[PDB]
């Protein structure tokens, strides 16, 4: 009896047992633990090779078990109908908190309770950085562990006091330490190895903004190209059909095809096949969300419209033409601004992003100061038509407008295909 | 449309950065009212419960800070008592009696 | 993967279809094969060699064998960078020297790789002596006109010659379709 | 039985109509997080 | 265009090859200021890097 | 050995500095705990100016 070593259960009588479901499925003990909770009783582990053991009467359980884990870790346990039968109460921690001055004061109090010394400016800057890390203006990130780590780094750089300037130094150091990939990218762009047009017009070439998934979070431009050929209505997305991708009808490809066909019906057969590709790779594509860049590049290729290379184009587009929000807009805009700065700002570069992402825009202070200086113009659009009008500079109205030129291009492709079909009947 | 600076300026205006600020610590699960109410329900009723949320939310830290503030009726002392060298039963006693 | 699309094939097909719209229903199928193996193919980037060879096959263009060609190309025709330009250029120069240099041997490499050219002392000396030539191009048109030795537009313009070849393929297919009536 | 328990805890000893309403509302509210995020996104204009 | 030898000449012009060089050792992580500063931060703060 | 001493765990007061190729850290970087423990990343740029 004196060799019984108490476990977790033998110490939480009348109390609270805090568990990690991740461990419960990683050690495979969830079955036994669930059975014990079902029984309301449990016995210590008995080694099966010791017949001269103790038939210990199961230890009664009178305690609140409060599992802890990620939402992803609980689906492995939610299959069991006993799981929802035992734990009736689900407390979901909101990933974001309301960004209000009361919450700013709460954050300051929490950091002080952590033992940090911070000036009011430092608290304001940390609150702003938390809002940015949540990537919404009015919701500050609740990941207080990350805020605590950032405050640690700022205190080390500030000597012990979280002055504002120390917090900007910590944020800059955070960016700089994982900046190697972007250093190589910018150095290549300057060296000309990766030529990205940041000036002038180009027909069918657009400067899309992508988040590299060959690397951690870093928005960078990728020159996206679209070429139009007279033929079938089939639309080929090369990056989404590099293999085992042409047998799958990707939602992005079908979305682009639907918008293109239903937008223009005088040649509703869609006499044009559109080839979409990315210059080089390091390009990672959703393959399930058609990009506004692809749509505008395809329209420019169809209508032979010189799009501005000054303005980057980002955004997910729906077949109605309604531009949707995209994740990690801040990284994309910052990356394009960095690439523009490395090549030198001409005062005309900019970014075209959905109006939906307006509440997600929390740009780094350098971009903001550039914007206030009239050197980097952030254009927000609602529908693909506005973005196309901004790129081409002209409107959808008047003689030789964008719509007229797109119609003329589709008509030329249609007549070329009709002449080809004449050759197939003679 | 061309966004102006003012619609883009989101940084909270910094007023003073030369003086330290003292603030009372916020209650556990501050701005996390859903978790607070769910935990209060799971505690008053003594129901089993589970917290979910993205990693690095400090769920353990905040949860342990909140639970320690809770006051619970004094638990009885539970202890293994051997009725023989093969049978060991479980004995419950008032607090501090073991 | 004989039934799987490739980035190189789609890239070249897009470029060719877009560049000649007066025959958009591209009337000619092109077979790209490497004489000899030991050829290790990237499979994710279409070499400028593939594109210029396809163009010469279309237009019956006699390309110069003096100059080698290397470099990836997009579906627009922009000649991109490729890794290890030094090794390729040195290899071609050695092969030329073993057969004996004649002062016209050369390499076609993208201007993007100019920030990578760290050629050996022997190659640099051959260049300084005018025995080995390095031509840097940016778009497939420039490389094609360099290899063919003539300009794209004008008398015997390469674009016109490729158009003539495609039109010949089109009229041949029309004559074959004449038999399809029966 | 589980919902009645939740109502009893909120009432303390009795399943009054108000306690049952509060328990049902809490049932909805505890797993309301995804819909809360959805409505916040809709209001903020992230999803239009 | 045919690149000139001058444009392709990248070897540093060798001036002297007859006398030994006497140079002080470089600072650790020379030209690796990213890693150097990251380790400075990791050392002053005592974080795990 | 059933004669194991009930050894008190040895406290750790050191900075751990992992070293390895970017490939090696890709496996460990997946873990949400790894980014929490090791958060200072010192990258060695494969080239110097």
């Amino acid at each position: 009896v004196s060799l019984i070593r108490p476990g977790a259960v033998h110490r939480a009588q009348g109390g609270y047992l805090i568990l990690d479901a991740l461990s419960l499925k990683r050690e495979g003990t969830w079955e036994a633990f669930k059975r014990a909770l079902r029984n309301g009783q449990v016995e210590p582990v008995t080694e099966p090779q010791a017949p001269a053991g103790l038939e210990v009467e199961p230890f009664p359980i009178q305690m609140q078990v409060i599992l802890v884990g990620t939402p992803e870790a609980f689906e492995g346990l939610e299959e069991d109908p006993a799981f929802s039968e035992l734990f009736r109460i689900r407390a979901e921690f909101s990933p974001t908190l309301p960004a209000s001055p009361e919450n700013c004061t709460a954050l300051g109090g929490w950091l002080l309770a952590q033992g940090f010394q911070l000036t009011q400016g430092g608290l304001t800057r940390l609150y702003d950085e938390a809002r940015r890390m949540a990537e919404q203006r009015d919701r500050m990130d609740a990941r207080l562990v990350e805020i605590r780590a950032l405050a640690e780094e700022a205190a080390v750089l500030g000597g012990g006091l979280l002055t504002a300037e120390s917090v900007e130094q910590a944020i800059a150091a955070r960016e700089h330490r994982s900046f190697l990939s972007e250093e190589e990218f910018l150095r290549a762009v300057q060296e000309g190895v990766i030529r990205l047009r940041t000036t002038g017009r180009a027909v069918g070439e657009v400067n899309s903004l992508v988040v590299v998934e060959a690397a951690p979070y870093w928005g960078r431009p990728a020159r996206l190209t679209a070429r139009a050929a007279p033929g079938r209505d089939h639309l080929i997305s090369i990056d989404r059909e590099a293999g085992l991708g042409g047998q799958i009808f990707h939602k992005a490809v079908l979305t682009l095809a639907g918008y293109l066909r239903s937008r223009y019906i005088e040649h509703g057969s869609l006499p044009v096949t559109i080839s979409l590709a990315f210059e080089q790779n390091y390009v990672s594509i959703e393959g399930d969300s058609a990009g506004l860049a692809e749509l505008v590049a395809a329209l420019s290729a169809i209508g032979n419209l010189p799009l501005r290379q000054d303005l980057a184009v980002t955004g997910a587009v729906d077949q109605t033409g309604k531009v949707l929000a995209v994740g990690a807009i801040n990284a994309k805009v910052e990356g394009f601004f960095r690439v523009c700065k490395a090549l030198g700002l001409s005062g005309t570069q900019g970014v075209i992003l959905p109006e939906a992402n307006l509440a997600n825009l929390t740009l780094r202070a350098e971009v903001l100061e550039a914007v206030r200086a009239g050197q980097f113009h952030i254009y927000a659009v609602e529908t693909a038509e506005q973005a196309l009008e901004i790129l081409a500079g002209a409107r959808m109205e008047g003689f030789r407008g964008l719509q007229e030129k797109i119609r003329a291009g589709l008509e030329a492709f249609a007549r070329l295909e009709e002449g080809h079909d004449k050759e197939d009947r003679e | 449309m061309r966004l102006s600076y003012e619609a883009l300026e989101w940084r909270t205006p910094i007023e003073n950065s030369t003086e330290p600020v003292s603030l009372p610590p916020p209650p556990p699960f501050f701005g996390q009212e859903r978790a607070r109410e769910a935990l209060e329900l799971a505690i008053r009723g003594g129901f089993h419960a589970y917290l979910v949320g993205p990693p690095s939310l400090g769920k353990h830290e905040a949860l342990l800070a909140y639970l320690s503030t809770q006051s619970v009726e004094t638990p009885p002392d539970l202890l293994y008592v051997p009725l023989s060298e093969r049978k060991v039963a479980v004995l419950t006693l008032p607090s501090g009696q073991e």
